[PDB]
RNA sequence: UUCAUCUAGACAGCCGGACGGUGGCCAUGGAAGUCGGAAUCCGCUAAGGAGUGUGUAACAACUCACCGGCCGAAUGAACUA
RNA sequence: GCAGUCAAGCGUUCAUAGCGACAUUGCUUUUUGAUUCUUCGAUCGGCUCUUCCUAUCAUACCGAAGCAGAAUUCGGUAAGCGUUGGAUUGUUCACCCACUAAUAGGGAACGUGAGCUGGUAGACCGUCGUGAGACAGGUUAGUUUUACCCUACUGAU
């Protein structure tokens, strides 16, 4: 909930235990922390996931009104092979993380570089805040 | 929840199935019956090419 | 675990021995064991020693004696095999009490206190030899141990304790010699807590630097200092911070509390 | 605040009793054996005993939480409560529970004591006897349970004010027609049989006025009482006409009616005129000269005003309510947009363009029989929202329109007919 | 004016880009979002459902006025083909080479004016200047750069959102030439593009928006007979205790 | 004791014994109800799996997220000439099962069927069907008297087909036989329709169309005697444990007495025989016509068959079927398309699935030209042309 | 919401149209079912179910007898040996009472007995050291107060034991002050507010354990008046 | 097995009566047999409680307890095995 | 638990002895939800993998609840299917925060002793001992190695 639109499949590229790079100007810089939703329930397997997925995460680098603080919010960039349902696989330069609250709405008002195209479909204030698609 | 077996689930694929599928697996039936009757035909005139 | 062995020692005590750090006694002092020595043990005796006394200046550890000898008889002490303390008062003190508990044919003493305050290190002390194992880290000492002088004194050796007084907090749990600094994850985030304790004066003497502002740029300035830096050129903020706090308890930087 | 419904279930002594023990006895396993180990024969017991515990304590920590805590809430709530359920009763039947949370000592004890078992039946008897104390403590809670799940059923149907909101009372002598202004001023189930006290508690209705919740409060009555005695009905009258921060409409319904005379009513309001000093009054008659001395009576009070109306028409209901927010949010703005223009940089001329179709075009009203299909209604004769598939096609716009059905190549043996076709 | 909601968003860049000669919807499960347009306009103006890039999101992925509209990119060949199909040859449609393609978060416009990101410029940027068009400023609403998004606008009046100050609406209310305000949408939201898509004649918006908002959408946009902006004179105090 | 961690099942008890299959053809272990309402139809056909490959299609599937888009999809061709029919087989009803009453058998037969019934055709006198052809005389008394007696009792029909492996590129020169119902009605009619189409054939598009499901049953690619974690899916162990690490550990700290057929050990992986139901048909496409690989959208004169041919496989020069997906089996194997055994309450059997474009590149490699005289133009003239 | 809202629905549209009829039905059903849960419900159910009915009958029987109802000595002298009211009590075992302790990384020394039972230590205990310590009196298994009751009164008091004078096995146990079944305690009982002829308060008395309180963590006893 | 009812009509069913002082006294916004406290009487009777339950804001209405009419011969309760 | 009250029944061929179901009183500390929450001497826990029990945590179907709806509480049938990832060894007979539909309990070993992994010989400190040495302790280092036999199991003739 929150998220418009199906649980759609794309390839998993970030398990628990990442560090991924924020590149808004909300003050942080890194995500870490453990959860994702909608993860599975499984014996020895690790919770990771994306398609513009929602994960629990801390500012390892930044400001230290925000450090040592969870907050939830959406990979946007993963680095990972991905496929497109149209044609071609797809994939960036890097991991790309950035923040948010359980509705989807942003803390930050503007995103940095491009953001992913199944990302901003799922998630509205992602799009209207990106300048960058893909 | 609901079961492969769930007997309200079933019921409602045993409404739907009596119309707009039946008609649909009915219809290529009479369509295949009449190729297969072609392939019988142009069979006897190649016969009758002799 | 602990508090069973903080039982253990306290019912197999005559006299209990608790043992401050002279830089923050009323932080280090565990008010809920004294409460429960009032209610259900009335016959034990209860004495402060206030340690470390080398630490701070000689009219704070006069203050902070003249103000808890209003309800406790409160020895101060510096331990050390050389060169010491208070040693031949609290011998004078033990006997006296010896000499009141004349038919029990020996007394036993507990040393009760938070960790890192130097129980371990009065116990050698007063043996005059390393009798107890000693580290500068808290949790040295786990289970307790029986050593004997005058054939009639038994001192008992505690591990520490800290209440959950939950009007606590984990800095102040840290500014108390508690946790090892290297299981923390941001020890960045305390830096302030030595700046507001510790004075610019001794800290500048310390580190030989000088003049900074934002604790921020003191770790950064002292990184480029010692060249303690990683792959690159990021400080090492981390480490440093653990270093500062690791001296802050230890007593490579000078601070203390003034009483009223 | 506000709608404390969410408190979970508070069930007898004897049901709570036969809950947390027969949970004890599924969860927990049932088989030991005398030829087990000691420390087997222990670990049994002493789980036994603390799951026992832990269930009154989640039980208990449900009541304390979830009830709320009648000081510390707001003074019109706390006062209200008081008078409905006796705040004395109420924090003593809380208090009861909490220092039965008692059950922590026993298992611990019980528990301290399981360690040195040195038998089946010794720790067998243990934990009965623990279990055994719990029962006790709980037969000893039979009747604050029993007061508790009431107050927990009224609390939950009790309405939700928000005692800052722009709001107005209504108020009156029984028998007045007050309530079914709010009736017919707003949606509210309430009943207007005629006799004294038929609503005995107080009712809520909601309007928007110039873009602004308000809500309007009927309360049941107030009789003219010399106020050292009065029962619980009327001094929630009382409280909330003291308490909030309204308009306040007395009704007088000038008439034989109403079984009451009007020296009662201007006594009643000569009365409650204290309660009134800060609250923004207005007296409404609902169709000789004493009679009218006693009107100039009530005038003769420094803030007031009077209005003649009816429940026979709908409009002048409409006028007075306006009235009454007109003079509340007033002193509001007291006790308490800016738009931007050019400043003529060019001449360049700029219009609304819009076609002659839409000012040519006729609305939508979506109850005449004769009107735009709007393809909702395409898609529920074709079939439903995910079975119907729309052409993007047969809106486009074209030369031939026979061509409907026509396709464009994508791909040739190589190349992409996209890049190779221009016009020229 | 209007409020409505697909699926279940008080967003409408999710779904459409609006202007005052044809309206561009998102293909979705139901056509219920088309229904609701057909309802207040009827088979007036072109009302087309199709994907960019076989996204959604295409109030933020595209934007044009009543003479024009850009696409980017990733835009394909078919969907060019079907916009070109279905609108008219009034509107002149065309594929845009940029790095930033959410051209409606990056650019605000009116069939008069329009805003732009202040990155980077081009041939046929600065040749649509005038062109296509008419003028183009690089300019920020209080910092927000995202002014598609951060801003909505038309001919008659415009909405900026409410961290905006006075001088700077005073300062873009010059280059607009039209009267300007600060307001939220949808239950206190600062993002008024994607929430709102308005004209010379309409507005649509969520169903959470507020009363207070659509009165002052209404009076900003000259919907209401009769509604010139000082109606604010009228609802003054209203939005005092609303704020 | 408890296992302090649920977790589930490696593996499933269904699919058991993991042992090779008793043919290379596996064999149709229940066809459709009959429905004696409506005309006489096969309820399957044989094919020859001929590699995979690729296809863009335009989706119209009202509801979903690639609704008027685009998709990517793989895709099987199973290389399926016609069917020549043999032979008549009737079922009786028992108190025991099914049994056949009796089976008859065409005038004359190919070299192929006669090859099947041989195992060593080079040194034989090919002896097979002499006396039976000898009983087609005259009247056919014989003939006219078993199929009679299908005809009165016997209570379903079912037909003795084979294939014509000639026209296939394989190397075997060996047909296969199969049963294959018939699903019609009137027993009478059953046995008239194959007496008239005796040594005749049946194409596929006479038994199959676009967009409908069909399930294929077939043998899965042996690998051999493999172990346990390839085998079932288990962990392995860390490294350099006790007797190796590629393999379970042991039951765990209780005692049972036996081993169980639940624990998961070695042996044979593949070579089991599948039934995978719920395939669509994506092209029914024919020698007789080139430009199968062409589409509407692409008008690009070309075979399915890719440059070089498929891999272990030739060309096809033969009617083919197009499903999507993955069926059981590899290239170069027999497999038996059956309809479906129940009507699908799903769209997914309704909707008119359309083509915009085949693969027909290099399976050899890289490929990256569709067509020759693509490779020529983009090369360009080389040293051996001029 | 409200108020007694459902009240109110029911005041107006009212209950539905099948709520008499049946309710009438699951009261008459109800005399069939009684009868099959007993026969049914097998195990703890079914036992509750018969202590519920048995109650049940008894409430009932109550009820009748209290419709069918409501339809030599002076004052002073009414209300009215030297032995104990527990004199023989069951004989412990020292096996039973003794647990063997070892000492010793390979524990070969035993040479330590803990005490299994509750018991009384005083006022100014001080465990003794451990390589001198024999006899261990877990802090658990010590008492200092006592539930003591006096027969008189029908009254009860948590009151302080002062002292252990006998317990009937082996005096040792005196001396370790063992509270078993039968021991004899001084308890204080300035509380009651005692005072005997003279004006002499008393605050210490006899009484006897009339428990077994290594199976209760309970110590309760009987005043010797 | 014991105790009770019965052609001066038992048990079960239907039908009717089920009254009068009196809306008994305290209490309360209101309470009349039926939210509660305490009396619990007399009259006329075949019998009819200052009232067994449902119900009403209060009355109302219905109901049982008790009596009678029709029916026409056995029936009920408590116990034991 | 101890000591009591009452009384349905039982009742030396007892009316005024005794026994006694169901109910019920006192003791446990308090009356105003402030309780700062506060531990007090036990002679194991963790991997792979299978199955079983139901005393059902979730999913499925029902009943009763002042159950408006939404959510929840109590309970009936039900073991078909699932019932996690991690931090913490100055220690864990455990607890902490997250994800989750849910993060239910147990057995087949522990009714002496049985896969794989953590938790005698040397040396030091402490208590004791005249001493050799022992221990109330604590720390550290420290070589079992099948199956090729029968059965079972898995695949193959
Ligand atoms: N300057 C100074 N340092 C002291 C004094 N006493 C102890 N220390 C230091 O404090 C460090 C830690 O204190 P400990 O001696 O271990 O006291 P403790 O924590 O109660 O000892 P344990 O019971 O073994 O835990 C030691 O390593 C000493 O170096 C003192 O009197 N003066
Ligand atoms: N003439 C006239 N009488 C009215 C009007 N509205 C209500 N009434 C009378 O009011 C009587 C009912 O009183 P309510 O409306 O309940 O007023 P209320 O009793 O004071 O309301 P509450 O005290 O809250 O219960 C009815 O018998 C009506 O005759 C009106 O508009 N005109
Ligand atoms: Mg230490
Ligand atoms: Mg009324």
């Amino acid at each position: 909930n929150g998220a418009q639109g199906t649980k759609f499949r794309i390839s998993l590229g970030l398990p628990v235990g990442a560090i991924m790079n924020c590149a808004d100007n909300s003050g942080a810089r890194n995500l870490y922390i453990i959860a994702v939703k909608g993860s599975g329930s499984r014996l020895n397997r690790l919770p990771a996931a994306s398609l513009g997925d929602m994960v629990m995460a801390t500012v390892k680098k930044g400001k230290p009104e925000l450090r040592k603080k969870v907050m939830p919010a959406i990979v946007v960039r993963q680095a990972k092979s991905w496929r497109r349902r149209d044609g071609v696989f797809l994939y960036f330069e890097d991991n790309a993380g950035v923040i948010a609250n359980p509705k989807g709405e942003m803390k930050g008002s503007a995103i940095t570089g491009p953001v992913g195209k199944e990302c901003a479909d799922l998630w509205p204030r992602v799009a209207s805040n990106s300048g960058v698609v893909v | 929840a609901k079961s492969l077996r769930a007997s309200s689930h079933l019921n409602a694929k045993s409404v739907k199935r009596r119309g707009v599928f039946q008609k649909a697996v009915d219809a290529r039936e009479q369509r295949i019956s009449d190729k297969l009757k072609e392939d019988l035909l142009k069979q006897k005139l190649e016969d009758l090419k002799k | 675990r602990i508090w069973n062995e903080l039982y253990k020692v306290i019912d197999s005590s005559d006299v209990v021995i608790h043992v401050l750090d002279a830089r923050d006694p009323l932080g280090t002092r565990c008010k809920s064991v004294e409460e429960y020595m009032k209610k259900e043990t009335p016959h034990k005796h209860l004495i402060y020693v206030l340690n470390k006394c080398d630490l701070v200046p000689t009219w704070v550890a006069a203050a902070w004696v003249k103000h808890l000898s209003k309800e406790r008889p409160t020895l101060a002490f510096h331990a050390s095999i050389t060169n010491s303390f208070g040693k031949g008062s609290l011998i004078q003190l033990l006997r006296q009490f010896s000499q009141l508990h004349t038919d029990r044919k020996q007394i036993s003493v507990g040393f009760i206190g938070y960790p890192n305050t130097g129980k371990s290190s009065i116990i050698n002390t007063l043996r005059k030899k390393k009798v107890c194992q000693v580290a500068p880290i808290p949790g040295e000492t786990k289970v307790w141990q029986y050593i004997t002088l005058m054939k009639r004194i038994f001192l008992i050796d505690c591990p520490g304790i800290v209440p959950p007084s939950s009007k606590d907090s984990e800095e102040d749990i840290l500014f108390r010699g508690v946790v090892r600094v290297e299981h923390v994850t941001h020890p960045e985030q305390y830096i302030p807590g030595v700046l507001k304790r510790c004075q610019v004066k001794h800290l500048e003497r310390t580190y030989e630097i000088s003049g900074w502002k934002d604790a921020t740029e003191f770790i950064e300035i002292l990184a480029r200092k010692q060249g303690r830096l990683l792959k690159g050129g990021e400080p090492d903020e981390s480490g440093v911070s653990k270093q500062i706090l690791n001296d802050f308890n230890r007593g490579k930087i000078p601070w203390f509390v003034l009483p009223p | 605040q506000l709608s404390w419904k969410d408190i979970p279930t508070v069930a007898p002594a004897n049901d709570l009793l036969d809950i947390v023990l027969n949970r004890t006895q599924r969860k927990t396993p049932t088989v030991i054996r005398p030829g087990f180990k000691i420390t087997r024969i222990r670990a049994f017991y002493m789980r036994k005993v603390k799951y026992t515990g832990e269930g009154f304590v989640e039980k208990f920590e449900d009541i304390l939480k979830g009830f709320p805590n009648i000081n510390d809430v707001h003074p019109f709530h706390r006062d209200l409560m008081d008078t409905l359920y006796e705040k004395n009763h109420y924090k003593i039947s809380l208090a009861a529970i909490s220092r039965a949370k008692l059950v922590e000592q026993v298992a611990r004890d019980y528990v301290r004591l399981l360690k040195f078992g040195q038998s089946l039946f010794q720790c067998k008897q243990l934990k009965r006897a623990a279990l055994g104390r719990m029962a006790t403590i709980v037969k000893k809670l039979r009747d604050p349970l029993a007061y508790l799940e009431q107050v927990r059923q009224h609390i939950g149907r009790l309405p939700s004010i928000d005692p800052n909101t722009r709001t107005l009372l209504i108020c009156g002598y029984p028998n007045v027609g007050k309530s079914s202004f709010l009736r017919c001023i707003t949606k509210s189930d309430v009943d207007v049989q005629p006799y004294a006290f038929t609503t005995k508690s107080l009712y809520v209705g909601h309007f928007d006025y110039k873009y602004l919740r308000f809500q309007a409060i009927d309360t049941p009555g107030i009789l003219d009482r010399p106020t050292e005695e009065m029962n619980n009905i009327e001094m929630q009258s009382i409280y909330a006409i003291a308490h909030l921060r309204s308009c306040v409409l007395y009704f007088m319904d000038l008439s034989e009616q109403c079984g009451f005379t009007i020296e009662a009513q201007v006594k009643l309001f000569h009365s409650i005129k204290p309660l009134f000093a800060n609250k923004s009054v207005m007296v409404v008659i609902n169709t000789d000269e004493e009679r009218a001395q006693l009107l100039e009576s009530v005038k003769e009070v420094p803030g007031v005003e009077i209005m003649t109306s009816s429940c026979q028409l709908e409009e002048n209901v409409m006028e007075v309510r306006n009235k009454a927010c007109e003079k509340l949010l007033a002193s509001r703005i007291e006790n308490k947009i800016h738009v931007a223009q050019p400043q003529a940089r060019d001449d360049v001329k700029r219009t609304p363009f819009i076609p002659e179709s839409v000012k040519n075009l006729k609305k939508y009203d979506p109850e005449d029989p004769n009107r735009r299909k709007l393809a909702r209604d395409i898609e529920a004769e074709n079939g439903g929202a995910g079975v119907f598939n729309v052409n993007l096609k047969d809106k486009y716009l074209l030369e031939d329109d026979e061509w409907k059905n026509d396709i464009m190549p994508e791909i040739l043996d190589g190349k992409n007919v996209y890049d190779f076709l221009d016009p020229e | 004016a209007t409020r409505t909601q697909f699926e279940n968003s008080n967003e409408i860049g999710v779904f459409s880009k609006l202007t005052n000669t044809y309206c561009l919807v998102a293909v979705g499960g139901s056509e219920n979002f088309y229904s609701a347009f057909e309802a207040e306009l009827g088979d007036a103006i072109p009302i087309v459902h199709t994907t960019i890039a076989g996204t959604r999101i295409i109030g933020r992925m595209t934007a044009g006025n009543r003479r024009g509209l850009l696409v980017p990119t990733q835009t394909t060949d078919q969907e060019l083909q079907h916009l070109r199909n279905s609108l008219p040859d009034s509107v002149k449609i065309q594929r845009v080479e940029e790095r930033l393609s959410a051209l409606g978060n990056v650019i605000c416009c009116n069939d008069y004016v329009a805003l732009v990101h202040p990155d980077i410029d081009r041939e046929t940027e600065e040749l649509i200047s005038d062109v296509l068009g008419v003028e183009v400023f690089r300019q920020t609403i209080s910092g927000n750069i995202l002014v598609g998004s951060y801003c909505s606008l038309s001919n008659q009046g415009g909405l900026v959102h409410p961290q905006t100050s006075v001088q700077d609406q005073e300062e873009l209310s010059s280059l607009l030439q039209v009267p300007l305000v600060a307001g939220t949408v949808n239950r206190g939201s600062s993002v008024v593009g994607a929430g709102m898509v308005v004209n010379d004649y309409l507005a649509v918006t969520g169903l959470d928006t507020t009363a207070p908002e659509l009165s002052v959408i209404e009076s900003i946009f000259r919907l209401q007979d009769a509604q010139p902006e000082s109606i604010s004179g009228n609802l003054r105090d209203t939005l005092i205790e609303t704020y | 004791s408890h296992r302090k961690y649920e977790a589930p099942r490696h593996g499933h008890l269904g699919f058991l014994p993991r042992k090779r299959a008793a043919s290379i053809r596996a064999r149709v272990k229940a066809f459709p109800k009959d429905d004696r309402s409506k005309p006489v139809a096969l309820t399957s056909f044989l094919g020859y799996k001929a590699g995979m490959t690729t296809i863009v299609r335009d989706l119209d599937r009202p509801g979903s997220k690639f609704h008027k888009r685009e998709v990517v999809e793989a895709v099987t061709v199973v290389d399926t000439p016609p069917v020549v029919v043999v032979g008549v087989v009737g079922y009786v009803e028992t108190p025991r099962g099914l049994r056949s009453l009796t089976t008859v058998w065409a005038e004359h037969l190919s070299d192929e069927v006669k090859r099947r019934f041989y195992k060593n055709w080079y040194k034989s006198k090919k002896k097979a069907f002499t006396k039976y052809s000898a009983k087609y005389a005259q009247d056919g008394a014989g003939i006219e008297r078993e199929l009679a007696r299908i005809k009165k009792y016997a209570s379903v029909v079912r037909v003795l087909v084979h294939t014509q492996i000639r026209k296939t590129p394989l190397a075997q020169k060996k047909a296969h036989l199969a049963e294959i119902q018939l699903n019609g009605g009137s027993i009478s009619e059953k046995v008239d329709w194959a007496r008239e189409h005796f040594e005749k054939t049946v194409a596929v598009d006479s038994v199959f169309e676009q967009n409908e499901m069909i399930d294929a049953i077939a043998v899965t690619k042996g690998h051999g005697f493999e172990g346990v974690t390839h085998r079932w899916g288990t962990k392995k162990l860390p490294r350099k444990t006790h007797r190796g690490l590629r393999k379970v550990a042991c039951i765990g700290a209780w005692h049972p007495a036996h081993v169980m057929w639940s624990v998961a050990r070695a042996g044979q992986r593949g070579y089991h025989s599948r039934t995978s139901i719920n395939h669509k048909i994506y092209r029914v496409g024919k020698g007789d016509d080139e430009a199968n690989g062409a589409t509407s959208f692409d008008r690009t004169k070309k075979t399915i068959t890719p440059m070089g041919g498929f891999v272990h496989y030739g060309e096809i020069k033969n009617d083919f079927i197009m499903v999507k997906g993955c069926i059981p089996g590899n290239r170069k194997r027999i497999v038996t398309l059956r309809k479906s055994l129940y009507t699908n309450t799903s769209r997914k059997a309704l909707e008119e699935v359309s083509l915009k474009w085949i693969d027909t590149a290099s399976k050899f490699g890289k490929g990256r030209f569709q067509t020759p005289a693509e490779k020529h133009a983009f090369m360009g003239t080389l040293k051996k042309d001029l | 919401p409200q108020n007694d809202y459902i009240e109110r629905h029911i005041k107006q549209h009212g209950k539905r149209l099948d709520h008499e009829e049946r309710k009438r039905k699951r009261e008459a059903r109800e005399s069939h079912k009684i009868s099959e849960r007993a026969q049914k419900l097998t195990g703890w159910k079914g036992k509750q179910f018969a202590k519920k009915r048995y109650a049940e009958k008894v409430s009932m029987r109550k009820k009748i007898k209290a419709h069918e109802q409501s339809k030599a000595l002076p004052t002073y002298l009414l209300d009215r040996k030297f032995s104990v009211p527990l004199p023989k009590v069951r004989g412990i075992s020292e096996e039973e009472m003794f647990k063997v302790i070892k000492t010793g990384k390979s524990r070969s020394k035993s040479w330590k007995r803990m005490i299994t039972k509750h018991t009384f230590v005083g006022e100014g205990f001080t465990r003794r050291p451990v390589k001198m310590e024999r006899i261990i009196r877990p802090s658990a298994l010590r008492q200092k107060k006592a539930n003591v009751t006096h027969p008189e009164l029908g009254v009860t008091v948590f009151l302080p034991i002062l002292a252990v004078k006998k317990n009937p096995q082996s005096p040792m146990y005196t001396q370790l002050g063992v509270l078993t079944k039968g021991t004899i305690i001084e308890v204080n009982v300035s509380e009651l507010g005692m005072v005997t002829a003279g004006g002499k308060v008393v605050w210490g008395k006899y009484a006897q354990v009339t428990n077994e309180p290594d199976r209760d963590g309970c110590v309760n006893a009987v005043l010797l008046v």
